């Protein structure tokens, strides 16, 4: 329906074929599938429209809390505790944001090659690219800091690899 | 909404009404047993329709409708495969255990603890369920242990008797021994493609490496009961004849073939464990055939019978044929139950006794199960147009015409020819002849649970495989153009098999006596693996563990190195600390001595 | 007749004293950490035009 | 405890033991339950060539 | 199993016993009757054949080659009858079987139900109570000063006197208790 | 945390004015009240802790551990209270105090800021178990048993107190928060080697490190009731926490120095699996069963990743409960039959078939049988184990198919086959110990509902 | 257990997937990459000038 936003969780426009039916014999599925409509499908629609008549007399609302954007960790002075904490909150803040960003696209990813079926392997090589290069990114930003991590740690990360690839460009200049 | 889902979930969800009711009254009546069968046979008929829904139009689902914990990147939830393995299967399995426990209700008719029975059989099918219909791997691990502990539980039904405890130990044991693989494939899943879910590790594994196909392989055996990890499966006949007929024949000794078939996109892109696959299942059930031919006990037989009709599935997974193993699986249930059904009702009429020396003239005595066993092993061996041929004779034709390992395709022909020969070495020695049971003849199968039950599984295997094969879509390219000797290569085989397992049955009327050769102790003795595997790594893994682990190691060298090193240090420091004479004389002249020192050795020193 | 069993049962009431005590005490070493009420950099906020504190 | 008498009257029939009588270092792993001793219809080093 | 076994087994039951374990396997090895019965009577016949033997060392030494002629030629499966120790169902029906000392724990509403039961098993108790020291007496009695020499228990001999040690033996479960 | 630390120092004098036949009644209600307050610590804020003050502070890794603590006091109590009856009011209060007192540091030990307040109420542990195991024990071993308990902790715990020292000397703070903001790599030298070693043997000594776990088997077996629930439970989780807080400051010597402990743990947790398979003491069994569950943690601790940690975390806590069912289901029978001896009485299903249930799950947990919490940590170790060697998977899976041959090894034992014939004094369960069985174990079953709330922090 | 089971979402979870929900819709509405290979701004990082 509308409750989740279409263009994070898309899907194609789900073309579905008209019934061409072949012979005189009469479908067992269409009787069964009437059966469980007026058995099943009526008394929980009826429920469910009681229900929502009661949830419209009691209507409150809750709210997405907003963060605002502090220095990080590269702006700290090497001895000021209260920087370096607020830092290291935005930057768990930032992990957690990131981990469920790679679970979208994993979501993705998985939903493309249940609906694809027999056709996955070709019809899913845009998931599959959008996934690759997510977990690049958050393979560079995030792993083999191990436990007790900190935004310390992926900062020396993050200046080895800039050193490195530094290195790498200067001398592919020399060439 | 699509009724599909919401029918799926309901026939597994109504299947745990009675688990829930057995704190109720109802658990301690009499009627409990018959309320459970009522319920598996209302799920059987609720779980027809999603199957007719998939036979028209192929709908298959995914359901993820819990969410149980996320770790980072990865989450893990409460998810459903509801493809065609599921949906075909599903129905078989309580079509297959509502027959038995129909049985159950007259064959464990004076246990005072049916109740029991009844409800363990409906924990086993709940686990069952949970197995085959996961969509993750931690879901079907959870399934792949209920239904492994609710095999201990019920092979040691009587727990007074030491060989069903053992039985079940052993079990338990090898079990382990394919889980060990089990938790290696599910390590390198999370660790290389970062999910545990099924249509993440397609995705993400175009080129599967080996090791997560030889854990997945390892698993199976251990499972499926092959060359390797084997010998269980023959001594889990120490449970009472439902147990076999459900537990060990049909549904859940077919979980390692399921696993592997679950993974078959993965298993096509590896030519190594697939050759490994095709091996070890053509062994499994070359070896099995060989040792079921000179067994003794019914019961004994036909779970060798199992057990070569897996390594059958194993065969024909080697050779990238996955649907048609599913297909073998699905038909091999409905004749195995009626086999171990039809042994169970011979057993409770000759009072209790399973070896076939013992049982005469009964084809005249049972009518009923004479006809049901016959019509069984016909379907066995692949008659035309029986259950069996559907599956088996596609698989022969399937065999021969790849490019597989020669050994492999002319073991699996040799057991084509010794599934035959214990088929009628069976009926040959308990249907045929003169009574030699007792004289006090108590056989009565004049029992409507039984007869119906019967009944039911017997026009199963008789049209389900032309239904089930008739109403799928194709998933196999069929070979169509064969040479005709190839073609005939399995009817010549079961022919050659009838043939001569008859002759030598029919020359022990001869009043001529001959000691056994080495190859007929070979084959009774099942070649002789329980007698050395069974003794020599237990003995030696249990002596080192009382003799160097307990005694050698913590009794011993951990208690010198630390503690008694340092009491005997202590001690003998004491003895010379404080053993003195009380002479000033001697304490004076050592404080002369510390004296002298502290003025030269600190003194000088500044 | 209240006054023997208040005399054997008093003893039930020394556990949920110290519950509450304990509070109190929670409470009162709050009130000693107010150094950046309302003052990081990430929390800092306008007070309302009735509130005095942000939090107590 | 597989090779003893299963037709004597013993104290602790599953056990195969009589009370008070000296009992085996290794009892816990003979217990019938595990290692097993009994003679064989063919001989150990025999079945040993056949399955090898 | 209810007979005190004997210091060591004669020369002719060792030989009683090959026989019958020889019979057995070869009808393990001849399943059919008409054919048993035919080698059974020729096992008898040569069997017999040494029947009159007066020198031990040669009888004996035709037990050991007829012991291993057996051992060589056994049925690696023979027949066994269910109950037996390697029968199928040797130890069913063991979990069932429930010792008569649990009657006493049970609570007084168990009780209440089945009265004449109960009153039956206070008339066994008092009987037990009574013959025990008599009992007790009658073994001291009867036995050597040395201990005894063998586990065989005497009979009753007095007028109300009930067989040493019988409480349980007379108590067993059931083969069948449930 | 003074809402929790209060009501526990006020169980000593409403346990002290008490009747002399509603001690207990009054301690299980009011224990069982402090662990409903206690409870409300789970609530965690995701990023960082709950700093309630400068002395104390909440974890994801402190609030089960908690929770555990004062959920097993009442069991305890309960537990106690049957071979207890015969003692005098005054030695009963002294017991139910031991009690208190221990639960009292436990709780300030697992919410302590400082390392130095750490140490000092880690080590306070160590008199309220020594004089529970030496008083109260059965036999004429808990002296000895008591003797090598104390001095097996304290010859790894004084180096600890002189890293410490020395330590807040180098940095000027050993406060948990600074110590993890201001942490600085560890160099490759012999003082540092030193330092690490110092820093780390206390911890192993108390998991314990197989090696260093002859104690354990003495002071577990030795010891009465609630003293071995107590030391399985809660008391080996010590060296876990201790070593989840200190390795911050380790690294990266970490990456070298713990290959000696890795190799040691896996081989000993194998060794230890395979002990259990010939015993002769049930409750030797158990001890040895949780040496390898926490040579399993050790590894876990050891590899230093977040899979790691929360698989360590929830092994920690499963471990603790079924190991204390477990100690529990064996006093039941000890009481009926006054011996350990595992043998002595056989076939209990047939005349206990409820207390049979009880053996059955016990077991079940015993051996991580899915969707257990066991297994979720053991199999998430397992995974990190993979990760930081493919050939772990080997030790791993021999572990696994190890223990569950002992476990069920021992279920067969002790409740299947036929009953001993002479035993005749095996009455029916009492209430009072199927509760206890139910309280251990449907706290378990319980958990695995919300598997997150003992994942602890690198959730 | 009903208390556990209420216990409100201080871990942040909901609020992540919401806020991750909002970074991806703007950054692939826009053709930007749903994650940099840098955490923090090479702007604000002063690496040392020579490498030799
Ligand atoms: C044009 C193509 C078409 C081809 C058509 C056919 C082709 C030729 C077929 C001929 C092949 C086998 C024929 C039958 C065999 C037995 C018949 C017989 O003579 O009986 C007497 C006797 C049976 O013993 P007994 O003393 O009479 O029994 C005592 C009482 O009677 C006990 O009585 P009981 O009451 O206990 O019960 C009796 C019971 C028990 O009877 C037994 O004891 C027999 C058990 C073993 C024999 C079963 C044969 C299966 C062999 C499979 C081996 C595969 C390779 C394994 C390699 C092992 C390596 C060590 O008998 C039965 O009920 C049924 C038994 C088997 C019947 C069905 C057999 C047919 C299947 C095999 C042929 C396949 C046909 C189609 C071909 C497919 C591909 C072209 O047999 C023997 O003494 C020898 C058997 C020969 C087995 C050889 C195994 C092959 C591999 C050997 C090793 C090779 C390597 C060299 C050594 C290593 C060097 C390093
Ligand atoms: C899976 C089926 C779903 C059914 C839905 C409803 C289930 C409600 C059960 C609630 C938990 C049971 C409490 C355990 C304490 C024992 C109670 C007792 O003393 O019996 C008195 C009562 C009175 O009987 P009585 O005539 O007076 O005499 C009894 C005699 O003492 C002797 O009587 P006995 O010999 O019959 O022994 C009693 C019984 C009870 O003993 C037990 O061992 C039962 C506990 C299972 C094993 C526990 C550790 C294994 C790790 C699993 C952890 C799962 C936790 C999930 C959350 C649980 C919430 C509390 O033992 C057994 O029946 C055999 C145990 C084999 C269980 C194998 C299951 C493996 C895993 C299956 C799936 C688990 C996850 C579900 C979702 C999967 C994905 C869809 O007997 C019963 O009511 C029997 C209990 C019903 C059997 C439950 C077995 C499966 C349930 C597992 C947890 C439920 C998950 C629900 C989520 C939705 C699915
Ligand atoms: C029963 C269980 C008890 C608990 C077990 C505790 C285990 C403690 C073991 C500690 C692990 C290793 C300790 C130090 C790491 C390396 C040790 C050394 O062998 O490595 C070489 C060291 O070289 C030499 O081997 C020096 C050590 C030789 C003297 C040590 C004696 C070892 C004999 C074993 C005695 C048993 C000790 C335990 C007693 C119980 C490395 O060469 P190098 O790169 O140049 O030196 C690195 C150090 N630098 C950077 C400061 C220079
Ligand atoms: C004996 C007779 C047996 C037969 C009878 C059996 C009857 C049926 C039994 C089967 C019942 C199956 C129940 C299946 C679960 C349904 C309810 C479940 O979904 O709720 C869970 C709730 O589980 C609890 O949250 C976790 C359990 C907490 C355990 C705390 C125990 C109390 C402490 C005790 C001491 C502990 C000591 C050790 C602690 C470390 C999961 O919650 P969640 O899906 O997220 O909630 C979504 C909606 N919310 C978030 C708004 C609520
Ligand atoms: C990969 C890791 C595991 C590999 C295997 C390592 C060796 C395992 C050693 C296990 C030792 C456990 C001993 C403790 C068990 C207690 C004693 C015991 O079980 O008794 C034996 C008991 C009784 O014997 P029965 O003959 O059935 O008695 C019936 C009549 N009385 O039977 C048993 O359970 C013994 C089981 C021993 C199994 C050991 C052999 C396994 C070898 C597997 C190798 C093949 C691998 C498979 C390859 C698959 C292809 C990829
Ligand atoms: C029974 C009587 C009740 C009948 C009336 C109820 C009618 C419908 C009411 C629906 C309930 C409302 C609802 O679904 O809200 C969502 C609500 C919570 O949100 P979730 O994210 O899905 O789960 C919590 C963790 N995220 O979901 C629910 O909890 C209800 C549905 C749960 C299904 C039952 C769980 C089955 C599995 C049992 C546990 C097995 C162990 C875990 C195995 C893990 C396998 C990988
Ligand atoms: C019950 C069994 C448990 C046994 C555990 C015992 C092992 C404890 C670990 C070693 C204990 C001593 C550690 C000392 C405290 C560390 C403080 C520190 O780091 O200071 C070092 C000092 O390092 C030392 O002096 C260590 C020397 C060792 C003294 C005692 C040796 C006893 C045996 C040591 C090896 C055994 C330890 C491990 C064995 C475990 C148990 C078998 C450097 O300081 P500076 O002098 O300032 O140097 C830098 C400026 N130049």
């Amino acid at each position: 329906p509308d409750s989740w936003d279409k263009d994070v969780y898309p899907e194609p426009p789900r073309r579905t074929p008209a019934p061409a039916p072949q012979t005189s014999l009469p479908n067992p599925v269409t009787y069964l599938t009437k059966i469980f409509d007026l058995l099943v499908d009526r008394p929980v629609t009826l429920a469910r429209e009681f229900i929502e008549q009661q949830h419209a007399k009691n209507r409150y609302y809750y709210y997405h809390r907003e963060f605002r954007r502090v220095p990080d960790i590269t702006e700290c002075e090497e001895k000021d505790i209260l920087c370096m904490f607020e830092a290291e909150m935005q930057w768990r803040r930032d992990y957690k944001v990131d981990q469920e960003i790679v679970n979208i696209i994993q979501e993705r990813l998985k939903a493309c090659q249940q609906r694809e079926g027999e056709s996955y392997r070709q019809n899913c090589a845009k998931e599959l690219e959008q996934f690759t290069q997510v977990s690049k990114a958050f393979q560079d930003r995030y792993s083999d800091l191990g436990a007790h991590y900190s935004a310390r740690k992926c900062l020396a990360k993050q200046k080895q690899r800039m050193l490195a690839e530094r290195k790498a460009a200067k001398e592919a200049a020399a060439a | 909404m699509n009724p599909f889902a919401s029918l799926t979930l309901t026939t597994l969800t109504i299947l745990t009404i009675p688990i829930m009711m057995s704190n109720s009254n109802i658990y301690k009546t009499n009627l409990y047993p018959n309320y459970v069968k009522t319920t598996v046979s209302y799920a059987f008929t609720l779980s027809l329709v999603p199957l007719l829904m998939f036979m028209h139009t192929g709908q298959e689902m995914i359901i993820s409708n819990w969410h149980w914990m996320t770790l980072q990147t990865v989450e893990l939830s409460l998810s459903f495969k509801m493809d065609y393995f599921s949906v075909m299967f599903i129905p078989v399995a309580l079509f297959v255990t509502w027959s038995i426990m129909e049985f159950s209700m007259w064959y464990m008719h004076s246990d005072p603890f049916i109740n029991r029975f009844f409800k363990y059989l409906l924990l086993f099918l709940i686990t069952m369920m949970i197995l085959v219909t996961a969509n993750n791997l931690f879901q079907l691990f959870i399934g792949w242990e209920g239904v492994g502990i609710m095999s201990f539980l019920l092979i040691g039904w009587w727990h007074g008797r030491t060989d069903a405890n053992t039985a079940a130990l052993q079990a338990i044991l090898y079990n382990r021994i394919g889980d060990i693989g089990f938790v290696l494939s599910m390590a390198w899943f999370l660790t290389h493609s970062n999910a545990w879910d099924l249509q993440q590790i397609f995705m993400l594994n175009n080129e599967c490496p080996n090791m997560p196909l030889i854990g997945l392989l390892l698993a199976a055996a251990g499972k499926s009961a092959q060359f390797g990890l084997h010998p269980w499966l023959p001594s889990a006949m120490e449970g009472p004849t439902p147990v076999s007929a459900l537990l060990h024949s049909s549904t859940m000794v077919v979980a390692g073939v399921f696993l592997l078939i679950r993974f078959y996109p993965l298993m096509e892109t590896n030519k190594l464990v697939q050759t490994m696959t095709l091996c070890l299942g053509a062994i499994t059930t070359l070896f099995t055939a060989l040792c079921a031919i000179t067994q003794n006990d019914i019961k004994k037989i036909v779970a060798f019978s199992t057990s070569s009709q897996l390594g059958l599935m194993m065969v024909t997974i080697g050779i990238n044929q996955p649907h048609l193993a599913f297909l073998h699986i699905c038909m091999h249930a409905f004749f195995k139950a009626m086999l171990f059904m039809c042994s169970g009702s011979i057993i409770h009429s000759l009072n209790d006794e399973q070896d076939i020396r013992k049982m005469g003239g009964l084809y005249k005595a049972m009518p009923f199960t004479t006809t049901a066993l016959i019509i069984g092993s016909l379907a066995l061996t692949g008659m035309p147009y029986l259950t069996g041929f559907y599956s088996k004779d596609l698989i022969i034709e399937a065999v021969n015409m790849s490019y597989t390992n020669a050994w492999a395709l002319l073991m699996t022909l040799i057991a084509t020819s010794l599934t035959a020969a214990y088929s009628t070495r069976i009926i040959f020695f308990a249907f045929l002849g003169k009574p030699r049971f007792p004289p006090l003849v108590l056989i009565n199968e004049n029992n409507p649970l039984l007869i119906n039950s019967i009944k039911r599984l017997l026009i199963g295997s008789i049209f389900a495989g032309f239904i089930i094969s008739n109403n799928i879509p194709p998933m196999t390219v069929p070979n169509t153009t064969m040479p005709l000797y190839m073609k005939m290569t399995a009817l010549i085989v079961t022919i050659m098999g009838f043939m001569l397992a008859l002759e030598l049955n029919n020359t022990t009327y001869y009043l001529k006596f001959k000691y056994p050769s080495q190859t007929y102790k070979f084959s009774n003795m099942l070649g002789y693996y329980p007698s050395i595997m069974h003794r020599l790594p237990t003995y030696h893994n249990l002596s080192m563990s009382q003799k160097s682990a307990s005694s050698l190691l913590d009794l011993i060298w951990l208690e010198t190195i630390l503690p008694k090193t340092t009491s005997f240090i202590q001690m003998k420091m004491s003895i010379m600390v404080s053993n003195q004479k009380g002479l000033i004389k001697l304490y004076f002249l050592s404080f002369l001595i510390t004296i002298m020192i502290s003025m030269t050795l600190f003194n000088y020193h500044e | 007749n209240v006054l023997q069993i208040v005399r054997d049962h008093w003893v039930h009431i020394l556990v949920p004293v110290g519950f509450v005590f304990g509070c109190y005490l929670d409470r009162r070493s709050d009130e000693k950490l107010t150094a950046f009420r309302n003052k990081s950099l990430l929390f800092k906020r306008e007070l309302r035009p009735n509130e005095e504190v942000t939090w107590k | 405890q597989q090779e003893r008498d299963p037709w004597y009257d013993w104290d602790h029939p599953d056990l195969r033991l009589n009370w008070g009588e000296p009992i085996h270092w290794d009892l816990d792993m003979y217990i019938r339950n595990r290692v097993d001793t009994s003679p064989t219809p063919v001989s150990w080093n025999t079945m040993c060539k056949h399955l090898f | 199993a209810f007979s005190a076994p004997a210091a060591y087994l004669t020369h002719q039951q060792k030989v009683l016993r090959l026989y019958k374990r020889a019979l057995r396997h070869l009808e393990s090895w001849c399943v059919h009757r008409d054919k048993y019965r035919y080698f059974a009577c020729l096992m008898r016949a040569r069997f017999d054949e040494h029947k009159n033997e007066k020198d031990m060392v040669k009888a004996t030494q035709l037990l050991r080659q007829a012991e291993e002629e057996f051992w060589y030629g056994q049925h690696p499966q023979p027949y066994i009858f269910p109950e037996s120790p390697g029968g199928t169902s040797y130890e069913r029906y063991e979990c069932y079987k429930v010792p008569e000392w649990c009657l006493d724990d049970w609570h007084p509403s168990e009780k209440a139900m089945y009265p004449d039961y109960f009153a039956k098993r206070e008339q066994w108790k008092r009987l037990r109570r009574e013959s025990w020291e008599r009992e007790v007496k009658q073994l001291q009695e009867e036995t050597p000063p040395g201990g005894p020499r063998t586990e065989a228990l005497p009979p009753a001999r007095k007028e109300g006197d009930l067989p040493p040690l019988w409480w349980h033996i007379v108590t067993r479960p059931r083969e069948r208790p449930m | 945390m003074l809402k929790i630390i209060i009501p526990t120092t006020m169980l000593l004098p409403m346990t002290w004015m008490s009747k002399h036949n509603m001690i207990w009644i009054n301690a299980t209600v009011h224990s069982l009240l402090i662990s409903l307050i206690s409870l409300s610590l789970l609530n965690q804020l995701g990023e960082n802790s709950l700093n309630f003050s400068l002395t104390f502070f909440s974890d994801s890794l402190s609030a089960p551990l908690l929770v555990l603590t004062t959920w097993l006091l009442p069991l305890m109590l309960m537990a106690s209270q049957s071979h207890l009856s015969k003692e005098t009011t005054t030695r009963k209060k002294l017991y139910i105090t031991m009690l208190i007192l221990l639960q009292l540091f436990l709780i300030m030990t697992f919410t302590a800021t400082e390392l130095i307040l750490f140490y000092i109420l880690f080590e306070a542990t160590l008199v309220p178990t020594l004089i529970i195991i030496t008083r109260w024990g059965n036999q004429t071993e808990r002296l000895n048993a008591g003797l090598y308990f104390l001095f097996y902790t304290l010859a790894g715990s004084l180096p600890l107190l002189v890293a410490l020292v020395y330590i807040q000397n180098t940095t000027g703070s050993l406060n948990f928060l600074i110590i993890h903001y201001w942490s600085h790599p560890l160099s490759n030298s012999w003082s540092n080697i030193f330092m690490w070693l110092a820093c780390i043997m206390a911890f192993m000594v108390k998991m314990p490190l197989y090696g260093l776990h002859l104690w354990l088997p003495k002071a577990h077996v030795e010891a009465p009731i609630a003293g071995s629930m107590v030391l399985a439970a809660v008391l080996l989780k010590l060296g876990g926490y201790g070593m989840m807080r200190i390795t911050t400051i380790l690294n990266p010597l970490t990456n070298y120095m713990a290959y000696p402990f890795l190799m040691l743990s896996m081989w000993g947790m194998i060794m230890t699996s395979s002990i259990c398979l010939r015993q002769t003491d049930l409750k030797s069994l158990i001890a040895y069963s949780s040496v390898s569950h926490m040579a399993l943690v050790i590894v876990a601790i050891m590899i230093q990743t977040p899979w790691s940690f929360m698989g360590a975390t929830a092994l920690m806590i499963a471990h603790g409960l079924t190991s204390s069912m477990l100690f529990c289901l064996a006093n039941t029978n000890y009481e009926r039959v006054h011996s350990r001896t595992m043998i002595l009485a056989r076939g209990l299903q047939t005349l206990l078939p409820l207390m049979a249930t009880w053996w059955l799950v016990a077991s079940l947990t015993n051996l991580a049988l899915p969707p257990s919490i066991n297994l979720i940590g053991e199999l998430f170790i397992i995974t990190a184990s993979f990760s930081w060697s493919n050939i772990t998977i080997i030790l791993m899976g021999m572990n696994m198919m190890i223990t569950a041959l002992y476990s069920l090894y021992m279920l067969i034992t002790t409740q299947r086959g036929k009953y001993t014939h002479h035993i005749n004094n095996i009455k029916p369960s009492f209430t009072r110990e199927n509760a206890l069985m139910a309280l251990h174990i449907l706290p378990l079953l319980l958990l695995t509902l919300n598997p997150k709330m003992i994942l602890g922090p690198l959730y | 257990s009903t208390f556990v089971a209420y216990l409100p979402d201080y871990r942040m979870q909901e609020w992540a997937r919401r806020e991750a929900e909002r970074l991806v819709k703007y950054r692939e509405a826009n053709g930007l990459p749903l994650m940099e290979s840098n955490c923090f701004d090479p702007n604000k990082i002063q690496l040392p000038e020579d490498e030799d």
